[PDB]
């Protein structure tokens, strides 16, 4: 088919059929009949125009104005000025040529059959505002006026179309030649009574039908209308423009500073900082969860066989001896031989999650007849003040430990200058953050999330037992397989992925919870044994805590692992922000120096109240860092803190460069701020580090 | 001419776009020296973009 | 079936396939130059 | 500025937006006109389900 | 050594400092609940801030309507839904006369488009509300129901 | 823009906005003319624009051009387009350290930073002998050629190995395979390979898949601990992460060998090792060569207990006698030895 | 997680499975090791050029 329109036409002509019908905002391979059709009556119009001319007075010896193939827009605006021009009707259809003798825009058409019902069904459409000519290929012509066209125009249009007919059904192409009426088939579009009443009281106040809201539409001209309808709108409506200054920022919700409220709790699902891995080197087979617990129990095994609990904390609600013997029922069947993970011992399993107090839904009818039955008022997260445990969490997660967790492929090799940049970019970053500990305590968090949703594929009305297991890589080059507890899932009945199934889980660690009594307000702690690592004791407690998660929150534990990816990206824009200073690429540089630069430093933090640099490595382990707490402790509350410290943070900025920066309403902005600042320690801790920094930024901004 | 007619102009199209139904967010809404400001989640700072 | 089964002929492949071909064989004869960043 | 709207699809009216595609499409034909037109008589009319 | 991440914010421009933020830009699993409460609050709202117009029963439907269209000018800096129709209309001929044949031909291609297209046209489409069954759809499902029920 | 570049014109030095701080590939700063020429070759709009323009000659065949290249009649001052076309024998040139190009007269003609950027692949499969420059290749390929180089040559390096001195460590393939290696690491790797070759030679336990295997490390000074005893190793990671690591006791994909056909596998190609294998080389199996100061004295012993890692081995005492693993279903009993 | 998801380890890994048997033979058997597709354990190429 293409290659027909190649061959049949000229380039010029194939070109602005192809440019014309592209406007129609739609593929134009797969359906090229209506190229075909467009390019024939392109031809057909210009043919039309190019033998009859007029002059001064209208001799003939052009009489012709060509529309088509032109800009729609061009088109539309060359027809309306001459409609106005000559005081005549403009047609409601773009005319695809226009005559200057008889002062009327004229239509053209190709069809295939006779040519009356098409040139009577084209008048039914335009009625008798427009002026056509028609051919079709089986030799019949139509002219609305017959001092239109003079013999040399219809025959040779006659002759080209013939042959264009003939030539078709040569290849096979005329059998598959679509028609002329079915890209126009609807043309008739008639309103039935209910929806005519719909628009009738479906008109702006002032109006009693749509006709009289049509015809002001059309008729009036409201030119100055706006400056009107502003002269009389009261001077309250002001937007209020106020020049920002360093003062008037101020700190954000200072009542985190206040401490008659509690310390904010520890709410994250895994321990982060305070894990501890049963270490038991292997030689880097893979091998089931359960197995690979039942070793590292057996080599741990006084810790297994530990069965008088010692108490040490205890949580508000939940009970201490059903979740120890619930935790004595999970490393029982750890240590089983059954392939399966499966709980058999069901009654504390049952009786420990509070599985069986749920509510039991009646019929609606027996709670509207019921007065006793109300709604329950919404229990408002708290509000509380800064917790001292999320500095160590960041300042811990932010070190490098002795163990890897990252072992990604390979990648072909780079060619590219742009691949190089990138390998190299790459190099360094895994260099610097390989070892750490956010990485291992991420890898940690999504295999856990993993295997918590695979085990949700077939069991639902069963507990499952789960290790809290890690594959590690140290310097050295040999792996271990860590433990870090074990958690059991309970049933979830009801098939909805956003329905919580209640999860308890029982970490092992080595901080005693007396130290920091805010921090785990929610953990019921034990303490099983002790190990030895250098001939010294140091003790070991199982933080036991119920928890309840969702399917969808199962995903989003996967997808944690985002956090690298987002990482990289942040310190690539750094990089691409330095090299944009320049014109070349600034990685080496920034990261180990060139003659000319010097390795570049961040400001990390504050030692004795006093500013500390460090590496661009640092830098990066910070961002790694605060990333990965941002996912974990991801909740509505920080979404939105985080989406207008947005804009403050860029108001602060302005400031810096002196763009001099000027504020509406900053009150509306600080209490869009502070309404997010309740109860989560990644909110108020970004909230206090926020104050510290603008504190910083306001005291060195005076040099 | 100078940052006042600026600001005044900015008055003149907040009440224009409330003619319009258009309702210009205050608390959410800040004005510098053109170079540096956001569009849909980008940043543009002095030709660099985030 | 990738390690022990029949050998079929594949003579003639590339013409089926001659566009992800030509891209291959473009991107091959490649003449990279410099990375040139952002004006500021 | 780097304004913001507030509310912004809860205060535009489906009315205004007939006016809108009313005014636009003044010289059409009149079929396409009202096809244009039946989407905000539509809207204007909408009711929520809670 | 106390880390405070926010220093970071010294040695690089905020712009890039702060580039990717969030992860995703889809939807969150943990934002507030929109049920009923929600809609409620929202048809709340959009009732609210149009309570000054003109207030009428449909002669359709048998419902409740409100127009705030014409309505009068906010004397406050609060939201308000009143949108003359004669500012719409001079910004539209601005508009038009800054453009010209710009509206035209946007009319005509659409109109085109339309003539062009089918039906199937539909089924491209996120979960579409089927009146049937009276529930959240995919797209081809409602509009083979919508088909079978014209039938 | 080379010749507005070259000119000097002071509306070129006028027209620069932004540093021009280039460095080269070496990383010592660029002459300024040629800092100039890169920044206007990066940047042309901004000298166009600074330049100014004027109108165009009124000959037939002369005619100006825009920014890009369209002709006009505000044209570059100076700058013209002619239809004439001018028509475009060898000698002797010098040569100094810097690869720059000198005149008999002394005149620089061509330098070292004229060199076009544009990198491209060859059309034809072009070899290199000299090692100095393997490192242009990837590590995989790396690998191959130094333990190709090491091989074929092995008579030599047993010869001069077996003397006892050090300068068979230096040879130019080691410094080409040490590029690869990382840096912090590199200094254990080299303690380590030199501590455990020096113990295969003092006591005849010969390994030829090992002496093979751990010489290339050899090169890096060593950095031994504070106690004075080398560091120990499981497998030794080279660049590029990954399967790029060489496994100490078992097999990397990088390295392996099969003694019952005794075939020697680099990066997966194949080769005889015949006539280089003694036959009692068999029989010291494996448990000699694989850590520094330790030497085989029984098999496995489930009383002992399971098997050491690194992390026991290191704070051992002499005379203590340890189990440790070569592969899966292969454990070994050794001791340290104070030699 | 592709090589995860569909159990295509390298054929020169030391991991274990159902086809990871076959993906060793072939690997063993096959003389072009750079021309093995990912999905049957062989050595990935892609990059940003291709």
């Amino acid at each position: 088919m293409d290659t027909f329109i190649t061959r049949n036409f000229q380039t010029t002509i194939i070109q602005k059929a192809k440019n014309t019908m592209a406007e129609f905002s739609e593929d134009p391979e797969l359906q090229p009949a209506m190229l075909f059709n467009i390019c024939v009556h392109l031809e057909v119009c210009y043919v039309i125009s190019d033998m009859n001319f007029l002059d001064e007075e209208g001799k003939a010896y052009p009489q012709y104005e060509v529309i088509e193939g032109m800009p729609r827009t061009i088109a539309w605006m060359v027809q309306r000025s001459l409609a106005q021009e000559h005081g005549i009707e403009t047609p409601k259809y773009l005319a695809d040529l226009f005559d200057y003798k008889t002062k009327r825009f004229i239509e053209v058409g190709i069809t295939k059959g006779l040519a009356d019902d098409y040139f009577w069904k084209k008048k039914e459409k335009l009625g008798n505002s427009m002026e056509l000519m028609i051919f079709s290929y089986n030799q019949d012509y139509s002219l609305s006026n017959e001092s239109s066209l003079d013999e040399e125009g219809k025959g040779r249009v006659l002759s080209r179309l013939t042959e264009l007919q003939a030539e078709l059904s040569l290849k096979n192409l005329w059998q598959v030649l679509i028609g002329e009426e079915d890209v126009e088939k609807g043309i008739d579009f008639k309103l039935g009574q209910t929806i005519s009443r719909l628009r009738d009281i479906s008109v702006p106040a002032g109006f009693s039908n749509f006709e009289g809201m049509r015809s002001y539409i059309d008729n009036i001209d409201p030119k100055g209308a706006i400056e009107r309808n502003l002269a009389r709108m009261s001077p309250l409506v002001s937007v209020t423009p106020k020049k920002l200054t360093w003062e008037d920022l101020r700190p954000i919700g200072p009542h985190i500073y206040n401490h008659e409220l509690p310390e904010v709790p520890y709410n994250a699902f895994l321990l982060m900082s305070d894990e501890l891995g049963l270490a038991n080197m292997t030689e880097g087979k893979s091998k089931k969860p359960k197995t690979l617990a039942k070793e590292c129990l057996e080599k741990y095994s006084t810790l297994r066989d530990q069965t008088d609990p010692i108490l040490i904390m205890k949580s508000e609600k939940a009970n201490e001896n059903f979740l120890w013997k619930l935790w004595r029922d999970c490393v029982n069947t750890i240590s089983n031989e059954e392939m399966s993970n499966e709980l058999q011992k069901t009654n504390y399993a049952k009786w420990a999650t509070g599985d069986g107090l749920t509510y039991q839904k009646i019929m609606k009818e027996v709670a509207i007849d019921d007065e006793t039955m109300c709604q329950e008022e919404p229990k408002i997260p708290n509000k509380c003040r800064v917790a001292a445990w999320v500095q160590t969490e960041m300042n811990l997660l932010s070190t490098l430990t002795s163990k890897r967790a990252l072992d990604l492929p390979e990648i072909g090799p780079d060619v590219a200058p742009v691949e190089h940049v990138g390998s190299e970019r790459r190099k360094y970053f895994v260099n610097e953050i390989n070892y750490c500990k956010a990485s291992t305590v991420m890898m940690k968090y999504v295999l856990f999330h993993t295997s918590l949703l695979n085990e949700s594929n077939a069991s639902m009305g069963k507990y499952k037992v789960i290790p809290i297991t890690n594959r590690v890589v140290n310097e050295k080059g040999e792996s271990f397989d860590m433990l870090y507890g074990l958690a059991v899932k309970g049933q979830s009945h009801l098939r909805g992925d956003t329905d919580v199934v209640t999860v308890v889980t029982f970490e092992f660690s080595s901080t005693d919870p007396r130290v920091d009594s805010g921090k785990w307000p929610k953990y019921t702690v034990f303490r099983i044994g002790s190990l030895f690592v250098s001939g010294r004791e140091k003790s070991v407690y199982l933080y036991c805590r119920v928890n309840g998660t969702n399917k969808i929150q199962m995903k989003w534990g996967m997808e944690a692992r985002r956090c690298l990816l987002q990482s990289m990206q942040q310190m690539e824009a750094i990089v691409e922000q330095e090299s944009s200073i320049q014109g070349y690429d600034m990685t080496k540089a920034c990261f180990k120096g060139d003659r000319v630069n010097s390795p570049k430093t961040f400001s990390i933090g504050t030692q004795e109240g006093k500013l500390v640099k460090g590496s661009f490595g640092k830098a990066l382990r910070v961002i790694f860092t605060k990333c990965l707490m941002h996912y974990v402790f991801g909740n509505a509350q920080l979404e939105g803190f985080s989406a207008e410290s947005r804009r403050l943070l860029l108001l602060i900025q302005a400031l810096k460069d002196r763009k001099g920066p000027w504020v509406f309403d900053l009150e509306g902005m600080y209490s869009g701020i502070e309404e997010c600042i309740s109860n989560n320690p990644w909110v108020i801790q970004s909230a206090y580090w926020f104050n510290e920094w603008l504190g910083f930024e306001k005291e060195g901004s005076k040099v | 001419k100078d940052e006042e007619t600026c600001m005044e102009g900015i008055n003149d199209f907040y009440r224009t776009c409330k003619l319009l139904g258009i309702n210009m967010s205050k608390k959410k809404s800040y004005c510098n020296e053109t170079g540096m400001f956001e569009f849909t989640s980008m940043f543009y700072r002095d030709g660099f973009v985030s | 079936w990738n390690t022990y089964g029949p050998i079929g002929d594949t003579e003639g492949f590339e013409r089926v396939y001659e566009s992800f071909f030509l891209r291959k064989m473009r991107l091959d004869n490649a003449t990279w130059g410099r990375i040139t960043f952002g004006p500021v | 500025v780097t304004g913001d709207n507030t509310k912004w699809n809860e205060c535009l009216n489906p009315r205004i937006f007939l006016a809108m595609t009313e005014r636009i499409t003044r010289d059409s034909p009149i079929w396409f006109r009202d096809f244009c037109s039946i989407a905000p008589v539509l809207f204007s009319n909408k009711i929520a389900r809670l | 050594m106390n880390i405070n991440p926010y220093f970071l914010f010294i040695d690089v421009p905020i712009q890039a400092a702060i580039s990717t933020t969030f992860p995703y830009t889809g939807v969150p699993p943990y934002s507030h609940g929109t049920g009923t409460g929600y809609t409620i609050d929202t048809v709340i709202r959009t009732h609210e801030y149009s309570n000054k117009g003109k207030q009428y029963i449909s002669d359709v439907t048998g419902c409740t309507m409100v127009d705030p269209t014409n309505g009068p000018l906010p004397e406050d800096n609060e939201p308000s839904a009143y949108a003359q129709l004669d500012c719409v209309l001079e910004a539209l001929d601005r508009m038009d006369e800054e453009h010209p044949g710009l509206f035209q031909a946007a009319s005509q291609n659409a109109m085109e488009t339309l003539m062009v297209t089918t039906v199937d046209k539909l089924t491209q489409g996120r979960q579409t509300f089927d009146w049937t069954v009276c529930r959240n759809q995919p797209a081809a499902t409602a509009l083979n129901t919508t088909i079978t029920s014209f039938r | 823009i080379l010749c507005m570049v070259f000119s000097q014109d002071t509306r070129m030095f006028q027209g620069v906005r932004g540093e021009i701080n280039f460095l080269n590939r070496a990383g010592q700063l660029l002459s300024p003319m040629y800092q100039l020429q890169r920044y206007f070759l990066n940047r042309s709009n901004d000298l166009f624009d600074q330049w100014g323009y004027e109108e165009s000659p009124k000959a037939s065949e002369l005619h100006g051009i825009n920014e890009s290249m369209n002709a006009s009649d505000y044209t570059l001052k100076g700058v013209v387009v002619t239809r004439n076309v001018i028509d475009d024998e060898t000698e002797k040139v010098s040569i100094t350290k810097n690869l720059s190009l000198i005149k008999r007269t002394g005149e620089v003609i061509m330098g070292a930073n004229d060199v076009s950027e544009l990198e491209s692949q060859a059309q034809l499969m072009i070899t290199y002998d000299t090692p100095k420059m393997w490192e242009m290749g990837t590590t995989k390929e790396l690998v191959q050629n130094t333990y190709q180089w090491v091989l074929k040559n092995l008579v030599t390096l047993k010869a001069q190995f077996l003397l006892g001195k050090e300068d068979m460590f230096q040879w130019d393939a080691f410094e080409a395979f040490e590029s690869i290696i990382p840096q912090k690491m590199a200094g254990q790797y080299s303690g380590f390979a030199r501590a455990v070759l020096k113990q295969m030679r003092d006591q005849e336990v010969m390994k030829t898949d090992q002496f093979i295997k751990l010489l290339p490390f050899c090169f890096s000074p060593p950095k031994l601990r504070s106690n004075g005893e080398p560091y120990q190793f499981l497998k030794l990671v080279l660049k590029g992460g990954g399967e790029n690591f060489i496994e100490v006791r078992k097999g990397s994909p990088l390295f392996s060998y099969n003694p019952q056909t005794e075939v020697l596998t680099i990066c997966g190609r194949m080769m005889s090792l015949k006539g280089k294998i003694e036959d009692e080389e068999r029989n010291r199996s494996m448990g000699n060569a694989v850590l520094a100061g330790f030497l085989v004295s029984g098999k496995y012993d489930p009383d002992l207990g399971d098997f050491k890692t690194i992390e026991e081995l290191e704070k051992l005492k002499p005379g203590e006698k340890a189990n440790i693993l070569l592969y899966q279903g292969k454990p070994v009993k050794v001791v340290k030895r104070k030699r | 997680d592709y090589r995860y998801t569909y159990k295509c380890h390298r054929g020169d890994s030391k991991v274990e499975g159902k086809r990871m048997k076959i993906i060793k033979e072939l690997w063993e058997n096959t003389k072009g090791r750079d021309g093995l597709l990912v999905a049957d354990g062989g050595p990935n190429i892609y990059n940003l050029r291709n």
